[PDB]
């Protein structure tokens, strides 16, 4: 999940963008 | 782009900024 | 334009708090 | 929508919570 | 509503959103 | 206090609302 | 309406920093 | 008030600090 | 005035995320 | 500037990134 | 003014509020 | 740096202002 990917770890733009519609 | 933990409202906002016109979906903890 | 993009900024943060774990969908196009 | 509804006139938490899930 | 720690500005804002027309008082650490 | 209740611990809406005017 | 509710959002966060421990009262009705 | 004063014209920190305590 | 000071608020936070370590300069006077 | 450019019309991340460093 | 750690966006914003018309420069970790 | 001064430690107004232009 975003949370577990980008919160508990560091997340890139591309990674942050996997969650756009 | 920052190499940082983004949690809580700092996430939703980063999503918001990163997605734009497209939009997004936030589920929180999955 | 801006006045509804600066406003969306506030909305989504308003919805993170309220919705919480349930989450939300933020689109409209 | 939420934008038309909430930006134009002030939405409360209970009015924001309709846009949940 | 979130089941989270709300500190600092994230509090004041949550107060702000949660109270509305009523308003509020923040004292910080008491 | 709010801080000690809702910061150092987790705080509900009802709890968060004890501090409205 | 919104333009002074979106503005209040910024105000209160501006006052958390400034006021600090002293705290503040945010009403006006 | 703070809203009339600060939203209408840009308030500084020193002008915000009047609304403290 | 306010509508471009409330907007600057959003801009700089938009630029912290984007710019990251690189940093940014936020002036215009 | 960024204010004239971004406040007036909606700037993306790629348009914000011009104002970096 | 708060006696707190100010990190990330809470910094840039505090800079923003604290500097005003002058403006500022943020470098992040130096 | 700001970060190391005001993030990893606590930073005053005067200290926070060393970084205005
Ligand atoms: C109202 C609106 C427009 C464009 C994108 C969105 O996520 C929402
Ligand atoms: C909480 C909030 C922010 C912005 C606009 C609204 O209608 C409601
Ligand atoms: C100016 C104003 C109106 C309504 C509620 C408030 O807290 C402040
Ligand atoms: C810091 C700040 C935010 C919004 C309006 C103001 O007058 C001042
Ligand atoms: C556009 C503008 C005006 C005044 C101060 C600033 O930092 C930026
Ligand atoms: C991200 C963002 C916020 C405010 C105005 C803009 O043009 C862009
Ligand atoms: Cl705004
Ligand atoms: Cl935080
Ligand atoms: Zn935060
Ligand atoms: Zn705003």
């Amino acid at each position: 999940g975003i949370v577990e990917q980008c919160c508990t770890s560091i997340c890139s733009l591309y990674q942050l963008e996997n969650y756009c519609n | 782009f920052v190499n940082q933990h983004l949690c809580g409202s700092h996430l939703v906002e980063a999503l918001y900024l990163v997605c734009g016109e497209r939009g997004f979906f936030y589920t929180d903890k999955t």
